């Protein structure tokens, strides 16, 4: 065998752990880095130690645990010295789950028992102490947890039974008790465990793993409204669930399963999850039977740090504290001079339901982010084409019309995209003019280099003189050149003439439509690339007639394009305009081309230039993931100017606010002038968490 | 006051004296009326450099255009140096007395297509890469085609010259006719708005025009054919279709000096030109006008002798005042004399109600005296 554990628990902070194995006893531990370190065992208990939680440390350093023996215990650190202060038996049968509600309300703790019953109960050595009670299920309540803090009355919490349900409570003031609020029936066997989302978007999240192995979430907007249910996955786990825990920040959902493995969960646009960053005797066995317990029992809990811990037997308390798979891989993300100079782009003003700052101004174009970057990695490619279609461009010297200052902002874009798909198309054209035995075919390539020049040279040093005359009537969009190049061709039909393959293809250029024509050129997909063939019309094809936007998308109609290909897409968008944002949650929904941080990026710096319409839920949905990402790679610095992009105030106060406090003294002065200053952040939320923390490091020096 | 009521009415027998040759000619009646038409074409050229006076050319100045870079400056330079314009307004002169004949062939290279392994080849560009694969018929339908299109280009019918090129099924040629029509890009230009209403231009005809010329040198084509695009280009037609010269070597010799400086206008300016167009080296001729009526003087059998010929090589030159003063002291003489021919004092009275007309630049003494002497030896 080897060490075994149950449960275990970080704080606020998370630079002390808490285990409670099956040996009766709590193990606490000062974790400094990949070390673990020993202070004290409890020996306390009786019976089999299921579950233990931190509370706030502005109450102290307290922590509860439950056992078989259904007497939950309270802990405390005073001047090191370990005691139990207190004590709490009103069970009939074994304690399960115990959680310390917000400290919004005060020192209150949670606990549910196998005797079908739940008790809150409050601590006070000066204050008044006044405990509760309720019959919540049948044959039992396996757990319960705490709803985010939102007037004592929208305090609720759920809680799951071996009866198969997962009922929802409320505290209401008549009854002096918690009523009952919201059944759900989804289940059709014992609830493991139940979690509410402590995430701050209008709809509420909750959790609940069964043992018939399935697992559901359930979704609310309204306050009233009914509790939507949803299968995490139409078909049912391998082994039996136990543990559900989510992330302080991303409404992640880590789920811990009986294969011994954990599997972590996100939300998409569409609210089907896919899945994250994978990551992984005597009078005894009766008790752990009557728990339908099984020898693979996994757990998984989040830490303030966003962090995720799960059992192992790589540490000398085997529990690994392992940092999320940060998905998001960006360089320059971790230079502390992006960040900076990103800043000064915006103008930071506070909203009108809280002193809580959000960008008002923004002039942060693509081009900002391209010189963090190399002009050889796939991405610069990506970006520094978004950043000649949707980046909104200037004309030098006015000029004496609105439309004039237009058409020529209309074609230096235009030159600037052609002259790209030059850059890219290099390589494949020039390589396929070495694989050449035919002078007139060396032409076409070299007019899919838009290189008149060197394509006219080309054909005098043919022999052949005509061609070479007509090769110079190309850029222009003339008419009745387009007209004459299908008159000269339907005159090639009925005369049974057969003219070079190549030299009728470069007619083809100048009747200004050549995919779709009588000799039409889409046979051509076959040697090129899908790209090259957008380019020619583009530059051939009808410029002045249609919008450049337009003309763009009158060549995807013709083609299907690399389902899977980001600049392939990116097109997709700048050709539907008055689409474009139903049209980019139908591109999210097929495929993970784009980049997390570029799906942020792309919507808000067209929202900020007046390029294309968005939906303030989009922008969100697309903030909280790059928000987030940063997080997890420990970059709070910038994770918190992206949280500032948030539309929906009473999300922002909960994820700065969060963010802040946890994390103080590396949002400090030794980082760049003092960063949290410089974002126009709260002045009381600053002082509230600077002197919160210094209450820790007092109990723990 | 239009001083050219009465001239009008010279110009105006003058060209119904052209219509009795048609009748009857046949005698010297027919050679002797060669002289009154071009007495009539001499007024017209006369009738229209004078009217070239001031002429509200201040608000005319556009400046809100250039800097435009819509390469189409044509409106504007054209309209800056009167030297260049009144060459041109010349030759569309010239172009209006251009002969015009009408011949008797569609359907293009008909008996080579049926015949010929031409079928590879197909096409006509693509042909010249095979030297000597032209049959006999096609070869000469093409001939006679691009000689009515070489002539009918001259007389600047360049509209009805498309529209028959065309109905030769000869469409691949057409298309080429339509860089030197357009010769430029005129699309979003303000000042230009309420004429073209669409963009309808070539850019790079600066590029273009020297790929015309590489196909005017190749000389493996017909040597009409090969003719009319030296013209669109510069004037160094093939002497073998210079045998005819009406004065078209001087409407051609000319066309040289004026898409000249065109382009080497639109060139120093920097507008239309760019640097790596420039394909085909081409000089840019100084040609003088006053050299260029000399150095065709040399291609004029005795046509820079005729009286009408002599008028219209100064009215050319502005030098027309010396003229009517060096003659003069030849009637001072009477010691042959061209004076004493019948069509030549009919003229001396065009510089009796010009001068004192429009400038009143001729002396009342040289004038008077021309005006008794004429009233005095009439018959």
């Amino acid at each position: 065998h080897n060490e075994l554990i149950h449960d275990a628990v970080l704080d606020y902070y998370g630079k002390r752990l808490a285990t409670c194995s099956s040996d009766k006893t709590i193990k606490i531990f000062e974790v400094e880095g990949e070390t673990h370190k020993l202070i004290d065992t409890l020996t306390g208990h009786e019976g089999p130690v299921w579950r233990v939680d931190w509370a706030h440390p502005k109450f102290g350093t307290i922590l509860a645990s439950c056992s078989y023996d259904g007497k939950v215990l309270i802990w405390k650190e005073e001047n090191g010295r370990w005691s139990q202060i207190a004590v709490h038996a009103v069970h009939s049968a074994s304690v399960n789950s115990v959680q310390w509600a917000p400290h919004e309300y005060g020192p209150l703790l949670l606990v549910a028992s196998s005797d079908g019953k739940v008790s809150v109960v409050e601590f006070k050595e000066n204050g008044t102490t006044s405990p509760i009670i309720i019959d919540a299920h049948a044959i039992g309540v396996n757990s319960a947890s705490w709803a985010p803090a939102t007037t004592k009355e929208s305090r609720k919490f759920v809680t799951g039974g071996a009866d198969n349900l997962v009922k929802i409570w409320k505290y209401n003031s008549d009854a002096q008790t918690y009523v009952l609020e919201s059944t759900l029936e989804g289940h059709s066997d014992w609830v493991r465990d139940v979690a509410w989302s402590p995430t701050v978007l209008l709809r509420s999240y909750l959790a609940s793993v069964s043992q018939d192995r399935t697992c559901i979430i359930w979704t609310q907007d309204n306050e009233q409204g009914p509790w939507k249910k949803t299968l995490l996955k139409e078909e049912k786990f391998p082994d039996v669930l136990w543990r559900a825990s989510w992330s302080l920040s991303g409404n992640v959902l880590a789920l811990s399963g009986g294969d011994n493995k954990v599997t972590l969960w996100k939300e998409n646009l569409e609210g089907k999850w896919e899945p994250a960053g994978e990551v992984h005797i005597d009078n005894a066995k009766l008790i752990m039977k009557e728990r339908r317990f099984t020898a693979s029992y996994t757990f998984a809990k989040f830490s303030t740090g966003s962090m995720l811990l799960t059992k192992d037997i790589v540490g000398k308390s085997g529990v690994s504290i392992k940092r999320l798979p940060t998905e998001l891989q960006r360089k320059f993300l971790f230079d502390d001079v992006y960040l900076d100079k990103e800043i000064e782009k915006v103008t930071i003003e506070a909203r009108k339901s809280n002193p809580y700052p959000q960008i008002s101004e923004s002039s942060l174009l693509f081009k900002d982010a391209l010189d963090y970057m190399e002009k050889t990695s796939s991405d610069y490619n990506l970006w520094k084409l978004s950043s000649i279609l949707f980046d909104p461009v200037s004309y030098p010297y006015k000029t004496d019309n609105d439309q004039v200052k237009m058409a020529l902002l209309k074609k230096e874009r235009h030159c600037r995209l052609t002259s790209w798909i030059v850059s890219q198309i290099g390589p494949e054209i020039e390589e396929k003019i070495r694989n050449s035995s035919n002078e007139i075919e060396q032409i076409f390539l070299y007019l899919l280099l838009n290189d008149v020049v060197r394509a006219s040279k080309l054909a005098i040093e043919s022999k052949n003189g005509h061609l070479s005359v007509l090769i110079s009537y190309l850029g222009s969009n003339d008419p009745r050149i387009r007209d004459l190049a299908e008159l000269q061709l339907q005159k090639w039909s009925t005369g049974g003439c057969s003219i070079d393959k190549n030299i009728s293809k470069i007619y083809k250029l100048l009747s200004g439509s050549p995919f779709e024509g009588l000799f039409s050129l889409k046979e051509l997909e076959s040697e090129f690339s899908w790209l090259c063939l957008l380019n020619l019309t583009l530059c051939y094809g009808q410029i002045d007639e249609y919008s450049l936007e337009s003309l763009v998308q009158s060549h995807l109609d013709k083609f299907s394009l690399p389902y899977d290909d980001p600049i392939g897409v990116i097109f997709q968008l700048y050709a539907a305009n008055e689409n474009t944002e139903k049209l980019y949650k139908e591109v999210r929904q097929r495929t993970n081309a784009l980049d997390v941080q570029f799906c942020w990026y792309l919507i808000q710096t067209l929202r900020f230039n007046g390029t294309r319409v968005f939906s303030k839920e989009t922008s969100d949905e697309a903030t909280f993931a790059f928000a987030a990402q940063l997080e997890f790679a420990q970059l709070h610095g910038h994770s918190l100017f992206v949280s500032c992009f948030l539309n929906d105030d009473k999300a922002a106060e909960d994820t700065i606010k969060r963010l802040v406090m946890r994390e103080i003294t590396l949002l400090r002065a030794s980082t760049n002038d003092h960063i949290l200053n410089r974002l126009k952040i709260p002045s009381q939320l600053i002082f509230n968490a600077q002197a919160l923390k210094d209450r820790y490091e007092g109990n723990y020096l | 006051i239009d001083p050219f009521n009465i001239i009008r009415e010279f110009r105006s027998a003058a060209g119904q004296l052209a219509l009795d040759l048609a009748n009857s000619g046949d005698e010297s009646n027919v050679i002797s009326s060669k002289d009154w038409e071009l007495e009539a074409r001499f007024w017209h050229l006369v009738e229209l450099l004078l009217v070239f006076r001031n002429a509200d050319l201040d608000l005319d100045e556009m400046e809100l255009h250039p800097y435009n870079s819509r390469g189409l400056f044509e409106k504007k330079l054209m309209q800056d140096n009167k030297q260049l314009y009144q060459i041109w307004i010349v030759m569309v002169w010239l172009k209006e007395n251009t002969y015009v004949m009408e011949r008797p062939p569609t359907s293009k290279w008909l008996n080579s297509i049926t015949s010929g392994g031409l079928k590879s080849c197909d096409l006509d560009f693509p042909l010249r890469e095979n030297t000597n694969v032209l049959d006999v018929k096609d070869k000469e339908e093409d001939h006679i085609f691009f000689k009515y299109i070489y002539e009918l280009i001259l007389a600047g019918a360049i509209d009805e010259a498309l529209e028959e090129a065309k109905l030769s099924d000869n469409i691949s040629i057409c298309m080429i006719l339509c860089g030197i029509q357009e010769y430029l890009n005129p699309v979003i230009d303000t000042q230009i708005a309420n004429e073209f209403n669409t963009q309808q231009g070539i850019k790079k005809h600066s590029l273009w025009r020297r790929t015309v010329y590489s196909l005017s040198q190749q000389a493996g084509l017909d040597p009409y054919e090969r003719a009319i695009y030296s013209y669109l280009s510069g004037a160094i037609p093939n002497q073998e279709v210079l045998q005819y010269s009406d004065w078209e070597s001087d409407l051609h010799i000319h066309l040289n000096q004026i898409l000249q400086t065109e382009i080497e206008n639109y060139l120093l300016e920097n507008n239309q030109v760019g640097t790596d167009e420039l394909i085909l080296p081409l000089p840019s001729h100084a040609l003088t006008v006053q050299e260029v009526l000399n150095r065709v003087a040399s291609r004029h059998p005795s046509e820079s002798e005729h009286p009408i010929r002599v008028l219209m090589a100064s009215v050319i030159l502005d030098s027309l005042p010396s003229v009517i003063h060096s003659s003069v002291e030849m009637l001072l003489d009477v010691v042959d004399k061209p004076y004493l021919l019948r069509i030549v004092t009919h003229l001396a009275i065009c510089l009796d109600i010009i001068n004192p007309g429009s400038v009143e630049e001729v002396d009342k003494s040289k004038l008077i005296t021309t005006y008794i002497s004429l009233l005095k030896l009439q018959g």
